[PDB]
């Protein structure tokens, strides 16, 4: 009836929205990793040059 | 690049200091030689003044 054509369908919409939200979270955390890893590597290079 | 620039500056400073020391050594040596020559000249002058005292050979 209305229930299996509306409520379950909206829940499937919620599943899809959850999947895309998780994709966004992957993107965001990956970009923050791209920044933080570079930040840590530049210091490693800087100290290596400075010590010598 | 910054590391290279700083290293080049250090090398320049070391080079100039070393050259300065090496050069001034030569000045010291030449000064010593001229001092010895001046001592010899003073010896000769003193002998000439002494012989000037004679009243017959003069």
């Amino acid at each position: 009836s209305q229930k299996n054509g509306i409520a379950t369908l909206l829940q499937a919409e919620k599943e899809a929205h959850e999947i895309v939200s998780k994709a966004r979270k992957y993107r965001q955390d990956k970009l923050k990793q791209a920044k933080t890893d570079a930040a840590k590597e530049i210091d490693s290079y800087k100290i290596q040059k400075d010590k010598e | 690049g910054n590391f290279k620039s700083k290293l080049k500056k250090a090398m320049l400073s070391q080079q100039i200091t070393k050259s300065t020391i090496a050069n001034k050594m030569r000045l010291k040596v030449l000064s010593a030689r001229e001092q010895s020559l001046d001592g010899i000249f003073e010896e000769t002058k003193e002998k000439l003044s002494g012989i000037a005292n004679n009243r017959d050979e003069y």
